[PDB]
RNA sequence: GUGGGAGAGGGUGGUGGAAUUCCCGGAGUAGCGGUGAAAUGCGCAGAUACCGGGAGGAACGCCGAUGGCGAAGGCAGCCACCUGGUCCACCCGUGACGCUGAGGCGCGAAAGCGUGGGGAGCAAACCGGAUUAGAUACCCGGGUAGUCCACGCCCUAAACGAUGCGCGCUAGGUCUCUGGGUCUCCUGGGGGCCGAAGCUAACGCGUUAAGCGCGCCGCCUGGGGAGUACGGCCGCAAGGC
């Protein structure tokens, strides 16, 4: 098991109904795929660089998980089949590289 | 790939003595290790040729330990072969 | 004039989430700017640049701007 | 018979032709004019007279419609390109901005034999 | 072996924005385009220019480099999986296990061929407009095979460093990529530039040798005829050795 990080991106429109819905299927399909989630950070409301899905704003998502490797792509897949659900960027995790050190 | 947890196993099972990491005998089972690996990865993935190159270089480096096996202890390299199941 | 590793902090080059940052890298333009502009080193333009270009993914890091002026 | 008295102006500069619309601060055009709109045919187009003679032709189309403030927009190279500019803001319309939106590809498309 | 390291090395799937083209709608008149000038072309069935939305294919701007990887061909968005090569530190293990390499086998840009897809841009042939003494061309408007994908052929090249590979030896200075280090620097492994000795017909090469040596393979022996003829092997063909 090697350890990634999650980026989702999703539409920042949604009451808590919708929201707790959305993040819950997010956990959901995690359990499925065996990630053992290590810490989370979330941004929401965030103001984005260029229109995305029309929609100039994103709420953000972020999980730093350890989980088998070969499964990785089929997360992806699994997680952007929601509409509501925007960006899906999993990233090897990787040391902080200092600068100006 | 091939983790370290892998790799010492093959070593302490193919080595003359405690300590030994580099006896012909354990060269030959790590580079085979390493031939079933690619082996298998170039049974799908059968477009890629540049792998393709480092496979034919294991072989050639595993038949060179095998034929000075041969030549110098020929009893030795019958119970590796047979302990690998080549040739 | 100025470069950006000379006027900043000590920072993190691989997280391409922190913008605030990330955006002193970019021109007027949403471009890389040149090492000669930023002040790093090889190794670390090679990073800046694909950390760059995951923010970017994001919608947190423009792909191009417009340029006020002329 | 709009009354915008606002909006945006776009400058399409090329080597063989210079043109200018006027639209309001949504995108819709208003009037427009050109270097063959005016008098001008073949290459006397792409000429920095014939791209100062557009920008005014179009200048007083939109005092038809009122306008007073003016967004300026620059898209392409060419011989008057600048002088487009310069008659706008001589035009009377006050020019709010100017912004070069020229659109450059990511290197996408095969370009003609000519350009390459 | 152990522990670290950099990378458009490769294969698979996935994915992002810009741009071109086309469709839909809004808005909007009289031309756009193109050239040394022009004309064919397109435009009142409403184009070009502007805004919004949608579809599709191909290629990845800045970073980008005189850079990096690879045996060569060659490899640039990003993400993940599979994966190859290589380099450094430790001086741990085996104990000459090495170098080259006629055959063989595998790889091999582009173009071309087969079957089935795909088809935005570009574009042989070809259809036009010009230029011209003529235009079977450069310039302009269109445009098919093709370029892209899958599977199988084809085996050529300025396939270039016009320099086969491996090793040892022979002043340095400077620029650089990447490691380690007691980190003005020292020490390795690549990529550039000047230049000792020396070599070379000269231009030039010069610790990345074209120098001094050694081992092995390939190949050369006047031009045209001619990479043609014949024969053979291979190929569906074009054609290759
Ligand atoms: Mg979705
Ligand atoms: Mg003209
Ligand atoms: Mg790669
Ligand atoms: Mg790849
Ligand atoms: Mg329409
Ligand atoms: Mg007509
Ligand atoms: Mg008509
Ligand atoms: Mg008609
Ligand atoms: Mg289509
Ligand atoms: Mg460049
Ligand atoms: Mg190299
Ligand atoms: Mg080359
Ligand atoms: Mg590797
Ligand atoms: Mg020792
Ligand atoms: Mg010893
Ligand atoms: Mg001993
Ligand atoms: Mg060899
Ligand atoms: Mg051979
Ligand atoms: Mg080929
Ligand atoms: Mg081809
Ligand atoms: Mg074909
Ligand atoms: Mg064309
Ligand atoms: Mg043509
Ligand atoms: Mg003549
Ligand atoms: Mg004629
Ligand atoms: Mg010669
Ligand atoms: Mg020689
Ligand atoms: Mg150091
Ligand atoms: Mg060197
Ligand atoms: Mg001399
Ligand atoms: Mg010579
Ligand atoms: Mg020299
Ligand atoms: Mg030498
Ligand atoms: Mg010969
Ligand atoms: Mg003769
Ligand atoms: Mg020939
Ligand atoms: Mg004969
Ligand atoms: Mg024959
Ligand atoms: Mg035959
Ligand atoms: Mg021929």
């Amino acid at each position: 098991m090697r350890r990634y990080e999650v980026n989702i991106v999703l539409n920042p429109n949604l009451d808590q109904s919708q929201l707790a819905l959305e993040k819950e299927i997010i956990q959901r399909a995690l359990e499925n795929y065996g990630a053992r989630v290590e810490k989370v950070e979330e941004l929401g409301l965030r103001r984005l660089a260029y229109p995305i899905a029309k929609d100039p704003q994103g709420y953000f998502l972020w999980y730093q998980v350890e989980m088998p490797e070969d499964r990785v792509n089929d997360l992806a897949r699994e997680l952007r089949i929601r509409d509501n659900v925007r960006r899906v960027m999993v990233v090897k995790s990787q040391e902080p590289f200092l600068a100006n050190a | 790939p091939i983790t370290k947890e892998e790799k010492q196993k093959v070593i302490q099972e193919f080595a003359r003595f405690p300590g030994d990491t580099g006896s012909t005998e354990v060269q030959v089972a790590l580079l085979t290790l390493r031939i079933n690996r690619l082996s298998e990865h170039l049974k799908v993935h059968k477009k890629d040729h540049h792998s393709h190159r480092g496979l034919l270089m294991m072989v050639g480096q595993r038949r060179r330990l095998l034929r000075y096996l041969q030549r110098e202890d020929p009893e030795r390299y019958r119970a590796l072969i047979e302990k690998l199941g080549i040739r | 004039k100025a470069k950006v590793k000379a006027t900043l902090g000590e920072f993190d080059l691989r997280d391409y989430r922190n913008v605030e940052v990330l955006k002193r890298f970019l021109s007027e333009t949403g471009k890389i700017l040149p090492r000669r502009r930023t002040g790093l080193s090889a190794k670390e333009q090679r990073i800046l640049a694909k950390t760059i270009k995951r923010a970017r993914i994001l919608g947190l890091l423009p792909f191009t701007e417009k340029l006020v002026r002329k | 018979k709009r009354q915008v008295a606002s909006g945006r102006a776009y400058i399409h500069a090329s080597y063989n032709n210079t043109i200018v619309t006027i639209t309001d601060p949504d995108g819709n055009p208003i009037t427009w004019s050109s270097g063959g709109v005016i008098g001008y045919k073949g290459s006397r187009k792409g000429t920095p007279y014939a791209a100062q003679l557009a920008a005014l032709d179009a200048a007083k189309k939109a005092m038809a419609y009122g306008m007073q403030s003016v967004d300026v927009i620059v898209r392409g190279t060419g011989a008057g390109r600048e002088q487009a500019i310069r008659a706008l803001q001589a035009s009377g319309l006050q020019v709010k901005s100017i912004v070069d939106d020229t659109p450059v590809p990511h290197n996408g498309c095969r370009p003609k034999k000519k350009f390459r």
